[PDB]
């Protein structure tokens, strides 16, 4: 984001979602997931 | 399960006999290791 | 019985349903896969009074990342770093 938003910015997601791009954007300090960690699979 | 079956065949001195024999179960150790590779142990 | 084994472990309540043949999730997939052809008994009880601590009991560890699923009765206690991204990093890493 150009400027970070507070919790109000709950953005709704008809788009294919690729989660590897998120790892391509930046490394993460922490990453937890109740769902399986690789994910990218409706 | 590391299943070990064996037979001692004290009968054909020179090499593989070509004889028909059968192995008997001995033990089925519950180790649970993937064991992709193995090696021998010599004295 | 003929040859009987008793497997002892601690899980979360929401994971009790995963210790059964055919189940998936972080436990069935990455900690212990139970065979689909399974004969035996799964006995579970609440241990909040024994295992929990006010500050949090961190002695119990759950595997969250692995490169493949486990086979029946397989155990793997390796702590080698797993790469979650595309970079082949070592040690604690940007995508490790
Ligand atoms: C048993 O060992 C083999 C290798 O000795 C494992 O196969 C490897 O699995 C990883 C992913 O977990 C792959 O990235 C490698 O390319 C595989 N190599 C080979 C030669 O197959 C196998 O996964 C192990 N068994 C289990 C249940 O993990």
């Amino acid at each position: 984001a150009t400027r970070f938003a507070s919790v109000y910015a709950w953005n709704r997601t008809n788009c294919v979602a690729d989660y590897s791009v998120l790892y391509n954007f930046a490394p993460f300090f922490a990453f937890k997931c109740y769902g399986v960690s690789p994910t990218k699979l409706c | 399960y590391f299943k070990i079956y064996s037979k001692h065949t004290p009968i054909i001195g020179r090499d593989f006999p070509q004889g028909f024999s059968a192995l008997e179960p001995l033990v089925d150790l519950p180790i649970g290791i993937n064991i992709t590779r193995f090696q021998t142990l010599l004295a | 019985f003929t040859n009987v084994y008793a497997d002892s472990f601690v899980i979360k309540g929401n994971e009790v349903s995963q210790i059964a043949p055919g189940q998936t999730g972080n436990i069935a997939d990455y900690n212990y896969k139970l065979p689909d052809d399974f004969t035996g008994c799964v006995i579970a009880w609440n241990s909040n009074k024994l295992d929990s601590k006010h500050s949090g009991n961190y002695d119990y560890w759950y595997r969250s990342f692995r490169k493949s699923k486990l086979k029946p009765f397989e155990r793997d206690i390796s702590t080698e770093i797993y790469q979650a991204g595309n970079k082949p990093c070592k040690g604690k890493g940007p995508n490790c």
